[PDB]
């Protein structure tokens, strides 16, 4: 129509320019009521789940130890999982703190705000993995018919864990069973390391203070071997953490507790 | 023709004999040479193909492909394990709603009608026929061409004949010209037409009076009858303008559901996207297009503007035809018992050398003419004694305008005249006994009857006559003024001159009235008196007045035509009427105004040939079926497109039908009101046929697709309103459930090409489409007119489309967007109180979905399991569902006004909009805390302020179309007036 494609092109970029201003500001608007420090909410994560490493599909532990390639991808996520975890990593005494080789109550290190600076972490020694450390074994059990497997307790931001009533306070503790009947037969000896001999996670790694507050941190570990699988067959594995703070659920099946299937073939 | 041949050239010509009649043998073989003499009924589709042939109409079609879709995309989430079981139930719904849509469709498309099941009781069962020299009675579907009947009064015509010997017959043409006067059969070649000849008996006609012989001209449908049923049921098959609006509107929307599927398909399968991905996107955006609840929520509508006019007799029988009457711009009307009464009333007198003006309402029960007692007297008499029409048995309470009574139809109006001004008729005629009476012939053209006076003082004969003008006063040698008589001249035979003419140029039979004291002395109490015209005399009477009659308009007629043609409707007369009746009852009606002028109205007053005057000088025409037989299209194209007022008289069903699409051919929306079965196939032709109840034939009925119950023409103006108020208001509803759909397409572009976690899900805007403003969409159809309705001009059926470029364009572009980004908004709030930063979101839905990851990282660092993700996904679906419906009570607030204001028009006078906004209300709650407490359907229990979060975008939305609207008004014809209002 010539000359009004000026006008209804304007008409049109002025409104658009005025609804994207709109919408950016009442983002901006929502987000200043938003810390980085600590979220609004914990509706969905506050009861933390149980994962382990490796990182598999579909939960199914599934190799054969005479042939080097079954394993070698759990192998690698091992490495790549624990690299973190090793001495030379945890060497800045600026950062890291040597908090104490038997288990304790939760360290506060002072509260969710932008003063007193970063906050200090706990190390975590690769050696009280035990046998499924890669110091002595690589394979971290594999290549042998005794996978390890290491539990780890889903990150929550100020969250500290309450062992269940008698024992030990300061361990929150995590078995591993067989699934089924038929399962707990088959299991074989379940063989657990933890720090300093106690079988879960100590709770001077608590409360975790944020990605912001406290980058490097290292979560507790617990390593966790087998060694008498029974040969071709796939035994299911429900390891479980138990305490007043942990909870469970039929629909989020890793939550507090996850499944591993493990089969060793011949 | 047949009409033209003589007795002998038609015995030649089909092989018959009039005295013997056709063999026994020669009948068998012409029936089956021919086939029988019945109507062949017509050929009807089968219900169950018309029910499934609405599974493929409307979205359908796209619906069925997203089902198939849906499949595709299940067998291939089944092949490759995933415990989904998510499209299967997508998929059952959208063949459900396909099915409900459908039987929607079915409800409101036109129901399947035979008219020729309307001529049966016109249809003779029996004929007697002459064959073998023998007279039987066979049936008459066994007649053959070149039979020799016989007919007899109250007889139907068992087929086209034509009569050879006659003797005082009359028949009944109505079926053939609406015309229920009685019509004089004779064997003699009268006129040209053979509609017109006077020689020809016509099947399903009633025989009235005498007795004739035929021949079989004509037999089945090949009869004038049959044609016309054939002509009827033929024609009629189009689609009404609201389903070509809706057809429109669905073509316009498919396109670019189409268009944005394939582009998004394309650029999709280009974004490194494999099938999976890529069909289930197509599904969301075949969902999120496609209004699923918009076709039935019409029928809903249309079936309740349907039930709220029957309320006020009118009786619609298709459900599209309460839309046709208001976009209506041409109303082609017949006259005889449509427009007028259809029955002879009186309606002048002449008499005291004076013109009086008689009531012809149809519910009347005084006369308010002057009665000066003097020659009225005499005047009254005459009319009471000289009727032989008396009423029927069982009618006391009935008004006299009403009762049914035997007699001539100038005699039932003189006897009904007289009962109302009187009120005893019988009991005077029976004080004044009757002792001779010469009872009316044709040849006569009077009627005579010698009674006894009721005056014990005078104890006289008075000889009372009435007739044809001329043979009255040619009979008449005084007259009687003010009450006293007076010999005749040239001063009084020269005003009853112009009064006959001035009453016979309205369209209105004259009868003429005289009487006679017979004297005491030369006619003693005794003098049995000879009907032989003897003994007493028939010269020399006294002149009393001229009494004409007419059918006159129906009392509510005149005042819906004039508001009709205020409403810029134009107003044809077609009518099988005379010229000269025609063109008065159109004057009276208000078809032709009384300023403007005919061709010969010019002509007479300026003394000049009908050739001098210019054409386009005259304002009306007045046009015969004659003058129509010999026109061109272009001729007719041009006299309709040059006068504003037309009269069309005289004309067959054939010529009716002609003049409907004459009318249909200039880009129009054609009316048709009728009553007889003469009028079925320009009621079939026309794109809303309306017939009366009470006056109506059940052919014309059949053929209608509305029916006045009440004949109340001014159900007409009130059709025509409501339809302009349906048309207004669909379009506020089409763009309210059109706003929605760019508010449910947005999130899945932007989960497609940014990699968020999908903010809605294909379920969840189900609910919205068929949940959540199915009951809005209703409320928007009892909005009130925003400015005066009736004063606009019809629309232009090419040119004001019900969904144009500016309807569409304002419900996706502006309102749409805008709900787009108040949900998003939801979104990110709902997202970043848990832990993930609205920049955390971008192309994390790879990592996101996947559910061997149970310790995703948020915004803060922890650590997130795949079924807690799974949750806080459709805690946000729930949030944009919720935002949504929020957007879309403002939505309904704003639509429900084009361009008044909601102070100006009223935000509770329309109590159904709170309805709508309430019924959203509770159903969001339903679904966020009912299918939220279990987790289904992928709802969960939100947070109080995610209720809430939307609001200011909703006040947005009302703030700019208040103040687009605002300036709409300020400024008409403006740029921004033209480019903004839709
Ligand atoms: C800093 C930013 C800025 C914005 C903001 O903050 C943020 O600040 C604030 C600023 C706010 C706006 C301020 C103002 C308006 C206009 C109002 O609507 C006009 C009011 C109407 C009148 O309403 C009557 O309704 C009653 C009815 O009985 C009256 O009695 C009673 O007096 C009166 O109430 C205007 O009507 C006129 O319309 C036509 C002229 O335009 C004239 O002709 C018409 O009439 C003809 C027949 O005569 C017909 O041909 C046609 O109908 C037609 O041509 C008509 O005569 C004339 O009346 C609707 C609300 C809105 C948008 C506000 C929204 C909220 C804000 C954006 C806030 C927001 C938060
Ligand atoms: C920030 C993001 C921005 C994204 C923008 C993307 C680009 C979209 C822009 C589209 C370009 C303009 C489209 C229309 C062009 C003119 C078409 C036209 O003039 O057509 C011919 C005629 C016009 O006569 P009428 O029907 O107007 O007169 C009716 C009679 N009366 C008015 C009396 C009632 O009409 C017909 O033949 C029928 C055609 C009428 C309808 C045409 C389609 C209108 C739909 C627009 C929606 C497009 C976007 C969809 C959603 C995208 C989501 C992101
Ligand atoms: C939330 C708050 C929303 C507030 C904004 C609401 C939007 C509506 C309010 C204002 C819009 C502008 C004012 C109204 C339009 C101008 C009125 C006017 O003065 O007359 C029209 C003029 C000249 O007419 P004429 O002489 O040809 O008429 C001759 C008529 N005869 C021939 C009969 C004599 O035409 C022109 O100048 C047209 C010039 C170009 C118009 C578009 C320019 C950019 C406008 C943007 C408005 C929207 C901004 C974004 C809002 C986002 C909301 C969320
Ligand atoms: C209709 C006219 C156009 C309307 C849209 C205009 C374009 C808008 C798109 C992107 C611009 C977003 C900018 C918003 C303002 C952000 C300024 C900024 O500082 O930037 C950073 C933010 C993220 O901050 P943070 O949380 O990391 O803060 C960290 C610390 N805190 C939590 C503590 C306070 O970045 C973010 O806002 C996240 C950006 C995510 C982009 C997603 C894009 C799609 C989402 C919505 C668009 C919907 C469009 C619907 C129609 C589409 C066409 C059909
Ligand atoms: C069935 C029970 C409710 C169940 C559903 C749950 C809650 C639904 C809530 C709906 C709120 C609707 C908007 C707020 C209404 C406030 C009520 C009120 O006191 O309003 C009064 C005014 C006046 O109205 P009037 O016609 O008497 O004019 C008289 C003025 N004179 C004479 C000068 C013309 O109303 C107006 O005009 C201004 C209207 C402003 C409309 C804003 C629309 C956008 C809001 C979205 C929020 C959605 C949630
Ligand atoms: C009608 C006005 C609507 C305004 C939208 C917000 C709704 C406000 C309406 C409230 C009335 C009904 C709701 C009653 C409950 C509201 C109070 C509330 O529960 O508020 C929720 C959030 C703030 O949560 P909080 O800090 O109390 O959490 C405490 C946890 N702790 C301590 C760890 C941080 O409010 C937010 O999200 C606000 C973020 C959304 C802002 C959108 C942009 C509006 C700009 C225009
Ligand atoms: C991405 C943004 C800026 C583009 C949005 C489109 C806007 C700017 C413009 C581009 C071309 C415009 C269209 C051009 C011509 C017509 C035909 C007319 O009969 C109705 C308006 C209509 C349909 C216009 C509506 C507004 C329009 C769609
Ligand atoms: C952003 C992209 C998708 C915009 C593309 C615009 C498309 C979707 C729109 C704009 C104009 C629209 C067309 C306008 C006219 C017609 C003619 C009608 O008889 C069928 C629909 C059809 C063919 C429409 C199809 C959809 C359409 C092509
Ligand atoms: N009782 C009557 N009913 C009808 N017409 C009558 C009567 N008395 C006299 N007439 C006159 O007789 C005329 C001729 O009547 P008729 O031959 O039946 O029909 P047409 O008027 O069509 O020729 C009428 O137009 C009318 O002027
Ligand atoms: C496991 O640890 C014990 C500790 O004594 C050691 O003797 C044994 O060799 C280890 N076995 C494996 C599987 O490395
Ligand atoms: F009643 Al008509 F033509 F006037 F059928
Ligand atoms: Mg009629
Ligand atoms: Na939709
Ligand atoms: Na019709």
């Amino acid at each position: 129509t010539g000359g009004s494609w000026f006008k209804i092109l304007l008409f049109y970029v002025i409104f658009y320019g005025c609804l994207a201003g709109i919408f950016i500001g009442t983002i901006q608007v929502m987000l200043l009521t938003i810390s980085e420090l600590k979220p609004t909410y914990q509706d969905r994560v506050a009861p933390p789940g149980l994962t382990q490493i490796p990182q598999i599909q579909k939960t199914e532990i599934s190799f054969r130890p005479n042939d080097p390639k079954s394993y070698e991808a759990y192998v690698l996520n091992i490495i790549r999982f624990l690299e973190k975890y090793k001495d030379s990593a945890q060497k800045d005494d600026m950062i890291f703190e040597d908090c104490g080789s038997m288990p304790s109550e939760p360290k506060e290190r002072g509260e969710f705000n932008h003063e007193r600076g970063e906050r200090k972490v706990c190390r975590f020694k690769l050696d009280w993995l035990g046998n499924c450390s890669g110091l002595n074994d690589e394979s971290y059990g594999y290549k042998e018919g005794k996978p390890c497997i290491i539990i780890k307790l889903n990150r929550v931001l100020g969250f500290k864990p309450k062992p269940p009533k008698n024992y030990n306070p300061n361990v929150l503790p995590v078995q591993c069973t067989g699934k089924r009947d038929e399962d707990k037969d088959k299991v074989g000896n379940i063989e657990y390391f933890g720090m300093g001999g106690f079988y879960g996670f100590p709770l001077q790694y608590y409360p975790y203070y944020g990605k912001l507050l406290q980058p490097k941190y290292l979560q507790p570990l617990l390593a966790v071997q087998f060694t008498n699988l029974t040969l071709d067959t796939e035994i299911r594995i429900e390891c479980k953490a138990y305490g007043e703070n942990i909870g469970y659920s039929e629909k989020d099946r890793f939550q507090g507790r996850f499944d591993v299937k493990i089969e060793v073939k011949s | 023709d047949d009409h033209r041949l003589s007795n002998t050239e038609l015995e030649q010509k089909y092989g018959t004999n009039i005295i013997q009649g056709l063999s026994s043998v020669r009948a068998t073989e012409l029936l089956a040479r021919d086939g029988p003499n019945t109507l062949t009924p017509p050929k009807q589709t089968p219900e169950i193909i018309k029910f499934l042939k609405q599974m493929v109409g409307g979205f359908s079609i796209l619906l069925w492909i997203g089902a198939a879709l849906c499949w595709i995309a299940f067998v291939i989430q089944y092949v490759n394990n995933s415990a989904s079981l998510d499209n299967v139930y997508l998929g059952a719904i959208l063949v459900l709603v396909v099915i409900l849509t459908g039987i929607f469709a079915y409800y409101q498309e036109a129901k399947s009608t035979n008219i020729m099941a309307s001529f049966s009781k016109m249809i003779p069962q029996q004929a007697l026929v002459i064959r073998d020299a023998e007279k039987k009675v066979i049936s008459a579907e066994q007649l053959v061409v070149g039979d020799v009947v016989e007919i007899k009064g109250g007889d139907q015509i068992p087929a086209d004949i034509r009569l050879v010997f006659s003797q005082g017959c009359k028949v009944d043409n109505s079926s053939l010209t609406g015309e229920s006067e009685p019509q004089a059969r004779s064997t003699e070649f009268t006129h040209e037409n053979p509609l017109e000849t006077k020689n020809i008996g016509f099947y399903s006609t009633t025989c009235l009076e005498g007795t004739a012989t035929g021949i079989v001209i004509n037999t089945g449908d090949r009869t004038i009858i049959g044609r016309i049923a054939s002509l009827a049921s033929g024609v009629g098959s189009e689609k009404t303008p609201i389903a070509i609006e809706i057809e429109h509107f669905v073509h316009i929307v498919a396109g670019v559901a189409v268009s944005i599927g394939i582009i998004f398909f394309i650029t999709a399968v280009c974004m490194k996207y494999y099938v999976l991905d890529a069909i289930i996107f197509l599904i969301s955006i075949i969902v999120a297009n496609v209004p699923e609840g918009l076709l039935a929520t019409v029928t809903v509508t249309l079936s309740l503007t349907a039930k709220r006019m029957a309320k006020k007799n009118c009786l619609v029988k298709n459900l599209e035809a309460v839309e046709t009457l208001g976009s209506t711009s041409i109303i082609c009307s017949d006259k005889t018992g449509t427009l007028t009464q259809n029955r002879m009333t009186v309606a002048h007198l002449w008499f005291d050398n004076q013109i009086f003006v008689a009531d012809t309402s149809e519910n009347q029960t005084k006369q308010a003419f002057d009665q000066s007692s003097g020659t009225w007297a005499s005047l009254s008499k005459i009319i009471t004694l000289c009727n032989r029409a008396e009423f029927r048995p069982g009618q006391e309470s009935v008004p006299i305008m009403k009762r049914t009574v035997v007699g001539d139809a100038s005699e039932t109006a003189l006897l009904k005249f007289s009962e109302v001004i009187l009120g005893d008729v019988m009991g005077i005629r029976k004080r004044n006994h009757k002792v001779a009476e010469i009872p009316f012939n044709s040849t006569n053209k009077f009627q005579l009857s010698i009674h006894e006076t009721e005056d014990p003082n005078n104890k006289r004969f008075l000889v009372v006559m009435k007739g044809a003008p001329e043979r009255i006063l040619e009979k008449c040698s005084t007259i009687m003024i003010n009450g006293q008589e007076q010999p005749l001249d040239k001063s009084s035979a020269d005003s009853f001159h112009t009064a006959y003419m001035e009453l016979g140029g309205l369209g209105e039979r004259v009868l003429g009235f005289c009487h006679l004291y017979l004297p005491a002395e030369q006619f003693p109490q005794s003098y049995i008196f000879d009907v032989d015209s003897v003994n007493f005399p028939t010269s020399n009477f006294c002149f009393v007045g001229l009494l004409s009659m007419i059918d006159p308009p129906r009392s509510t007629v005149p005042d819906a035509v004039s508001k009709c043609r205020s409403a810029g409707i134009k107003v044809i007369m077609v009518t099988g009427d005379h010229p000269i009746t025609a063109k008065a009852i159109a004057k009276s009606v208000g078809i032709i105004s009384a300023n403007n002028e005919t061709v010969e109205d010019i002509a007479k007053r300026r003394n000049i040939a009908v050739e001098q005057v210019n054409k386009r000088e005259a304002k009306a025409a007045v046009v015969t079926g004659m003058e129509l037989k010999d026109m061109t299209p272009e001729q007719l194209d041009e006299l309709l497109t040059n006068y504003q007022e037309i009269v069309f008289a005289r004309t067959s069903p054939q010529q009716k039908l002609i003049i409907v699409e004459g009318c249909q051919r200039q880009d129009a929306i054609v009316a048709v009101t009728g009553d007889g079965v003469n009028d079925s196939p320009a009621l079939k032709k026309a794109d809303i046929g309306i017939a009366m109840g009470i006056a109506g034939s059940d052919a014309a009925k059949n053929a209608a697709d509305m029916v006045l119950l009440d004949d109340n023409f001014a159900s007409i103006v009130t059709g025509v309103e409501e339809g302009r108020l349906i048309f207004d208001n669909l379009k506020k509803t089409i763009a309210y459930t059109l706003t929605k759909n760019i508010a449910e397409l947005c999130p899945f572009l932007i989960y497609i090409v940014a990699g968020l976690p999908l903010p809605i899900g294909t379920i969840t805007i189900l609910f919205i489409d068929l949940g959540t403003d199915i009951i809005p969409s209703i409320a928007l159809a009892y909005e009130k007119a925003e400015s005066d309705i009736m004063n606009r001009k019809p629309r232009h059926k090419k040119k004001d489309r019900l969904v144009n470029t500016q309807l569409a364009i304002y419900s996706y572009l502006h309102i749409g967007l805008m709900q787009a980004l108040g949900g998003f908004l939801v979104y990110f709030t709902v997202y970043a109180q848990q832990g993930f930063w609205p920049t955390s979101l971008i192309n994390l839905r790879v990592a996101w979905e996947t559910d061997d990851i149970n310790d995703l990282e948020d915004s803060y660092g922890q650590e997130w399991t795949r079924y807690q993700r799974k949750y806080l996904e459709w805690t946000g679906s729930t949030a944009f569902f919720v935002a949504i419906m929020i957007q879309q009570i403002a939505d309904l607030i704003i639509r429900k006004t084009r361009r008044n204001s909601i102070f100006q028009q009223g935000l509770f006078r329309n109590k159904v909009i709170w309805v709508g906004i309430a019924s959203q209300v509770i159903v969001a709650l339903i679904l966020s805390y009912g299918l939220g407490s279990v987790p289904a359907l992928s709802f969960t229990m939100l947070r109080v302020q995610y209720w809430f979060v939307a609001v200011p975008h909703a006040i947005l939305i009302w703030v700019y179309d208040e103040m687009r609207k605002l300036f709409i008004r300020l400024y008409p014809g403006s740029w921004w007036d033209k480019n903004m209002y839709y």
